[PDB]
């Protein structure tokens, strides 16, 4: 590579090609794997004419290359892709968008969505100069496939850039207008378009139950679950984190989940070999079983009782974490018989190991669904018979060492366990 | 009330920028 001081004295030569030599040759260095040096680069002062020559029309090779170079200077830190942003790069991308030269038009969408990726205030000030209107321009094709791969992949990451961030989230207006191209996406083929439509789409349902519904409204909770049984893990880890987001939201928001067939996938889910894809997997079965009394029963109809055993009785300890609450939202909700089923399956000796824990949160969750469990057992008359399971299994042990617990709440509820059953 | 929503970190999301190596 050329060094810093040889580039700047060939941008400041007044002589294009010698400027376009020396862009090249900054884009090279910006360009290498180990500690590319943004930093020499901005403190020599040439981002500002990098942005000048954005705008160079007659010569499209020194704006693909300065192009270039203000993409990777913006891929580093907060404050390097404020340097680009402060040197006026928002409305000189923007412009370039038009080009007539893919290479140019998608070096442009990638240094957007590098600064829109940075925050919400730069995504807000990438949407407020205009940048969402020639964004869909470029996809506004009948046919996805015949545009070029790579440049269909920035695209897309580029508006999920777009989608991404909270406090505040994007603009309803602009989530609005991107939409309709996003479940386009979320319908093509190619693998990379899809795991990041899938991601845009977690975004945009991160949030209160109005966003959930406008994703829900535009119908594309049965291409979610599809992608849910992708063979892909780039795909299943986003799908299943927007399926999970879409069941933390209104009792109607999470039947459409359940309509299109989503719990057929949760077998396979519930034992995926990637430790996170269990633990979401089973975030999201607790905020299922958070439901409506015939949400909880699809689940038993679905056989995923036994799962949650599973996963109770053997998983990451994170996991098994989330199927604990799975397991106290299904007995603060179910129905007697849905809980005296739970039972059945086994569920007491895997919640009674749980209970020697050092976390004093699951230890909270697990009495909770204990006392549940009691109360459906006193609709029955068949307390004592609960009371010697618990026994029997080693959880009267347990349930009675908690009382000499540091907690409150622990040893409170530990306390009336005993004194009420024991 | 019961539902839980998740809480994510950077590292759990995909990466919000990108440079081109080539």
């Amino acid at each position: 590579n050329w060094s810093v001081e040889d580039i700047v004295k060939g941008i400041n030569s007044n002589n294009l090609e010698s400027q376009l030599q020396a862009t090249q040759a900054a884009r090279k260095l910006l360009s290498r794997e180990k500690q590319p040096p943004i930093d020499n680069i901005i403190r020599a002062g040439l981002i500002p004419k990098f942005v000048s020559f954005l705008g160079k029309t007659d010569c499209s090779p020194i704006q693909f290359e300065s192009a270039w170079a203000l993409t990777n200077i913006a891929s580093g830190t907060s404050e390097q892709t404020k340097a680009v942003v402060d040197g006026g790069a928002i409305p000189a991308f923007i412009s370039l968008l038009a080009s007539p030269h893919a290479h140019i038009s998608e070096q442009a969408v990638w240094a957007l969505g590098n600064i829109a990726g940075d925050g919400s205030a730069f995504r807000d000030l990438v949407i407020k100069h205009g940048a969402i209107d020639p964004l869909l321009a470029l996809l506004a094709v009948p046919d996805l496939s015949t545009l070029a791969c790579g440049y269909l992949r920035n695209l897309t990451w580029t508006l999920s850039n777009l989608c991404r961030n909270k406090n505040p989230a994007p603009p309803l207006d602009a989530v609005e207008q991107i939409l309709p191209t996003l479940v386009r996406l979320l319908h093509h083929n190619d693998p990379e378009v899809l795991a990041d439509s899938c991601w845009a789409i977690s975004y945009l349902t991160d949030g209160p139950n109005e966003r959930i519904e406008m994703v829900v409204k535009k119908g594309v909770v049965p291409q979610l679950v599809k992608l849910l049984g992708a063979t892909e893990l780039p795909i299943v880890t986003p799908a299943l984190r927007a399926i999970g987001n879409i069941v933390t939201g209104t009792d109607e928001q999470t039947q459409k989940v359940i309509d299109a067939g989503a719990l057929a996938v949760f077998p396979s889910l519930l034992t995926n070999p990637k430790t996170n894809i269990q633990k979401e997997a089973t975030w999201t079965m607790s905020n299922i079983t958070a439901g409506r009394q015939d949400q909880i029963q699809q689940v038993v109809n679905h056989g995923l009782v036994p799962f949650l055993v599973g996963v109770l009785s053997k998983a990451d300890f994170k996991t098994q974490k989330e199927a604990a609450w799975a397991i106290t939202n299904y007995t603060s909700g179910g129905t007697v018989e849905q809980i005296v089923y739970l039972v059945h399956c086994g569920i007491i000796e895997p919640l009674m190991n749980l209970l020697s824990a050092k976390d004093t949160k699951i230890i909270q969750v697990i009495l909770d669904a204990i006392s549940n469990i009691f109360q459906a057992a006193e609709k029955l008359g068949e307390t004592e018979k609960l009371s010697i399971m618990i026994e029997e299994c080693g959880g009267l042990d347990k349930i009675e060492a908690l009382q000499r617990h540091e907690n409150e709440s622990v040893y409170k509820a530990s306390l009336n366990l005993i004194e009420k059953y024991f | 009330s019961g539902k839980r929503k998740l809480i994510t970190s950077e590292e759990e999301r995909s990466p919000a920028k990108r440079g081109r190596k080539s």
